[PDB]
């Protein structure tokens, strides 16, 4: 069933004509005002941007000739009674020809011509936002009437008037009393009157245009009050400025424990600033990137592209980049190659910065780790490439047996002090270092003369098993090492073995004797012990025993096992409770108990009849 | 198999936001 | 002070001119080619849409003529040797005037003009996709040159050739041998040659426009083979093709246990189908394969979540001819229509689950055992109380007044409760065997009030966040006990003084309870439900303690043993007291990681059996 109608039989017959592409301006205005911007409030964000652009242009016109610089400010006025919003700038302005060519032509931007006329592309090319030519028409999203008083900064220009109802036709005229620059009056729509309120305009400006290059006033009072410290050199910004900027961006009243100021240009233009907070991460921090994109000092509002890896969501800051590709809606182009390389560069930069911070201050980095280790663990368990795995794992800090309590150690320094030819890193998980030292697995492991890391946090063995390799050395837990590795009389021991296997057949698939234990009555070993511990939390007792294979081990030298010999015959009934309690204790010590609430009654009725002789 | 299960633990803040009004 | 430069001294004196808006097409083509579509592969989809539109138009023309319906289909050809991709449709076709008017004008679409001549808006308006007029120029994202051989369906129109290199200038000519319809040749760019491979084109076609209303062929073979069953009536669609469609959309191989066909027009045009898989939810499950469609083409928003987060366990598709779209044919983020669609879908799915529970007790019970965690998550993440109660109506629990194995909802629980009673009691335990023997349940065995049993995790949190059902508060058994208002008194006080001395740091307050029969001790806190989960979170993630009141049972043999134990083995008596406190904390669920308890238990047991 493979048939096609594709053929090359067609050919040109008549003389070829020639035509020029046209454009339906009415439908273009409809598209811009209805089906371009998801958020209705961006119209001022464009306009303010335009204002800044104009001012930037004026600065060039006052730098090339080297003359005096008058006041350069942007003004927002709100008239609830008239239902209007006014955006005024003292920038270059626009003449008759400039108003007709720029305002009257869709996708025609005077900024692009201005940038191409710089002949340097180093002063205003990085500070001009307008690049499409449709930003102004977003004003028609909310306005049934746009009224522009524009006059140029040229010595002898005239005030000019520009009315448009947004219906594909606009009128122009000569106006008197117009101040140098451009003042746009927007008459709000019936349903868009909410933009004729002080609070809404203030919210939008603090959402989009806080860090414009020029002072910005709303209804009379300046509302910027905070320069963008991510633009100048890191040496020129102080600790107080860093703290204030962190307080603004993170919406928190504390200070940043870590500050990074990255400024790179060889791979791509990145001016980023990041802060790791002093306070412990909050519950909101764990839930999902807390870093705001900026392009020419205006917000992008991605909120979905994740310019920063998810595990690095605990840091707060900004990223500025003039190279990112923006769509017509002035939003980030999803799944862009440039944004992916930006994310990778930022991730590697932050990993390197954390490594240098660890080298610089041991105690401060130890505090940072005990605060934010869950994020690095999540990054390890969620990464794909082994290089990223190792880079994040270099940030881990686990205290080991070879060092005193409370002295955390890295994986790299642990590997730097192993034996000559052992490619094995051993880790043991316990709630506390005291239990780790007194863990049955560690006591069995004491036969081997090696150093073992101690893990106390949740999802830590899971992190180590996901890492699975560091510095070309395999990661094997103590339980896994015990499994993979290959008093009482013999007759009494064997008969006790048979009795326990008979009375624990359903729950234990194999019982054996371990002479490596000294202070623990019993041990539980599993093939994939680390994987089993995590799987048990994801998915009566025989149900888990089927897929767990709880290999039980007993120590004949322990007091309970020794007393079991007389407890099996004198009162065989209590011996069943005793061995069940020993099995449950070994289960709990192994971490293979979903909830110990079931064994409480068994333990209580063991205690009531165990010490009744007293 | 288990390693690739990538446990979600999503909406992890919502549970604490639920807890807050009770206390 | 305030510094403002806004004034009103300005005035108009000049003559008012009049101009028409212009648009330079070079920058418009540039914007469409680079800064419009995030994905480079969407262009064929647009082309396919165009093809579909053309075919649709032709169909309507034949409806206007009442003549025989010829074969109409979309053919896709891929030439890796020539590095070209061709899309041919047998639609209406375009004349030279039509080619110039439509192809040569930005934002000018013949589909809208055709719709304005429909005068019914139901015959073809539900199937016409083109609405902007820039879809064709997406072909320039990948093409260094585009040819269009178009012959109109009119009886006597000649073929026309349309060349464009995408630099704002295009040429037209008379073409001979062109069959009826439109054949678009695209010569791929140097860096965009991946579209000259059959595999990539097939993947993109199946991803975006697999459910086009007309047959679609790539390199000769047809890959539709499956009609859009979400458009036909629920009675017409059968179970076999229901299973086939579910397997396609969910990329699974099982059958759907629940199938919902929702079709409404009064609030907004919704044609959706939803499936609940037979298998238990996967770890990845915990766009959710509910991808939004519009005029039988994928929107691929992947961010708005048209369906609530907890409703991610269901698969299927949603179609709406009225959802607003970006110029890039993407969903408008945070739109009122989309939010109302999400609310309507959530309400409809809640109603459907309620109806399924009514019409099948055991099947819905199995489904709840399979997907109860999603409803609990929805209750946890919900904000409106009415939504909270609507989702809670889906919860199934087993109570103390009913035999083991059967589950009931909160509605039928409150239907059988006493009129004077105005609260719902719930107790959390891993199994019903532990719940019946739980010290907290035994404490309320004095009263006859029914209590629900919760086994799965996060049920206590779910009932806490719910906090009300049918204007009835939800009070946990522990909370009810704490809010409530053989070891003679002197000996009991003497023993309790020592217990306070040895448990001063841990047990903030200790008292005697008279409602225990089998459990030596109990641990209670005011925020028991909240604390039991806050402790789990704290031991789970290091993010940003409690005052446990301990109650002893005077009639218990273990507690009675402590008087004679203190005078004989004070150290072993202290060990027993610590073990009793640990057991009470474990039963309360407030215990930490119990690995530390094992050592103390063994140190107790080594000497507690030194009497045989
Ligand atoms: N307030 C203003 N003062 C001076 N010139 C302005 C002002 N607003 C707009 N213009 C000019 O009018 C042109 C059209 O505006 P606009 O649509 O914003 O283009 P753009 O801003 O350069 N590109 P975009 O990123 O889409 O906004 C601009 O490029 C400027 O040259
Ligand atoms: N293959 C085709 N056969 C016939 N007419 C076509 C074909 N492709 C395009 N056209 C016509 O040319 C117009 C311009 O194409 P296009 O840019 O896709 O506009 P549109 O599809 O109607 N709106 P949009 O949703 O942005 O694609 C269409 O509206 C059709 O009228
Ligand atoms: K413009
Ligand atoms: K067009
Ligand atoms: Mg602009
Ligand atoms: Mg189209």
């Amino acid at each position: 069933p493979l048939h096609s109608i594709i053929s090359s039989t067609e050919s040109v017959q008549g003389s070829t004509s020639k035509h020029e592409f046209q454009a339906e301006t009415k439908k273009l205005l409809d598209i811009v005002a209805r089906s371009l911007y998801s958020e209705k409030e961006v119209f001022i964000r464009e306009l303010i941007s335009n204002a800044s652009d104009a001012l930037e242009k004026l600065r060039h016109k006052l730098v090339s000739d080297g003359q005096a610089l008058p006041e350069m400010e942007i003004h927002l006025q709100t008239n609830a009674e008239k239902g209007t919003i006014t955006i005024q700038d003292t920038g270059i302005g626009m003449t008759q020809e400039e108003l007709v060519s720029n305002l009257g032509t869709i996708a025609r931007s005077g900024s692009k011509a201005f940038l191409d006329a710089l002949q340097n592309q180093a002063e205003a090319s990085s500070k001009i936002i307008g690049q499409f030519g449709v930003g102004f028409y977003s004003a028609f999203m909310v306005a049934d009437r746009v009224e522009v008083y524009s006059r140029s900064a040229a010595p002898g220009s005239l005030g000019y008037q520009w009315l448009s109802d947004g219906s594909g036709v606009f009128e122009i005229a000569e106006a008197s009393g117009v101040r140098t620059g451009t003042k746009i009056i927007i008459h709000l729509k019936s349903d868009c009157k909410e933009f004729s309120s002080e609070a809404r305009v203030r919210d939008v400006v603090t959402k989009y245009s806080n860090f414009v290059s020029f002072p910005l006033y709303l209804n009379g009072r300046r509302m910027n009050t905070l320069q963008a410290i991510w633009m100048m050199d890191p040496k020129d910004v102080g600790e107080w400025q860093h703290e204030e900027f962190y307080r603004y961006v993170a919406q928190a009243h504390d200070k940043p424990r870590y500050t990074l100021h990255y400024k790179t240009d060889a791979p791509l233009n990145i001016r980023s600033i990041f802060y790791v907070p002093d306070m412990k991460p909050s519950m909101f921090d764990v839930s999902r990137s807390s870093v705001a994109l900026y392009s020419r000092k205006v917000l992008i509002q991605t909120k979905a592209t994740d310019i920063l890896p998810k595990w690095l969501r605990f840091i707060r800051g900004v990223v500025d980049s003039e190279d990112i590709p923006l769509n017509l809606s002035r939003e980030l182009l999803q799944e862009s190659a440039l944004i992916r390389k930006l994310r990778d560069v930022l991730q590697q930069r932050l990993i390197k910065f954390f490594i240098d911070q660890s080298k610089k201050d041991a105690e401060k980095y130890a505090k940072f780790f005990e605060d934010y280790g869950l994020f690095m663990r999540e990054g390890i368990v969620t990464a794909t490439e082994q290089e990223v795995k190792e880079d994040i794992a270099k940030l881990l800090r686990y205290e080991s047996s070879a060092l005193p309590s409370g002295q955390l150690t890295s994986l790299s320094e642990y590997a730097s002090r192993m034996r000559a030819g052992t490619r094995n890193i051993y880790y043991l998980c316990a709630p506390n270092r005291h239990l780790a030292e007194h863990s049955p697995y560690y006591e069995a492991m004491k036969k081997k003369d090696t150093e073992v890391l101690f893990c106390f946090e949740q999802f830590d063995e899971l992190t180590l098993l996901h890492l699975r390799e560091f510095d070309k050395k395999k990661l094997i837990s103590v339980e896994t090492d015990i499994v993979v590795d290959h008093c009482l009389s013999e007759k009494e021991t064997e008969e006790l073995m048979a009795w326990m296997r008979n009375v624990l057949g359903s729950r234990v698939t194999n019982v054996k004797v371990t002479l490596r234990l000294d202070t623990h009555p019993a041990m539980v070993t599993v093939l994939e012990m680390g994987a089993a511990r995590h799987f048990l939390r994801m998915q009566t007792q025989e149900e888990r025993a089927q897929l767990l294979q709880p290999t039980l081990e007993i120590n004949p030298r322990h007091a309970l096992i020794k007393k079991l010999n007389q407890l099996r015959a004198s009162e065989p009934g209590l011996a069943q409770l005793l061995v069940d309690q020993i099995y449950e204790n070994a289960m709990i010590a192994a971490g293979l108990v979903d909830d110990p609430r079931a064994m409480v009654g068994r333990l209580n009725e063991l205690l009531v009849k165990a010490l009744e002789r007293h | 198999v288990i390693k690739d299960l990538v446990p979600d633990l999503s909406n992890f803040y919502a549970q604490y936001k639920s807890i807050e009004p009770y206390l």
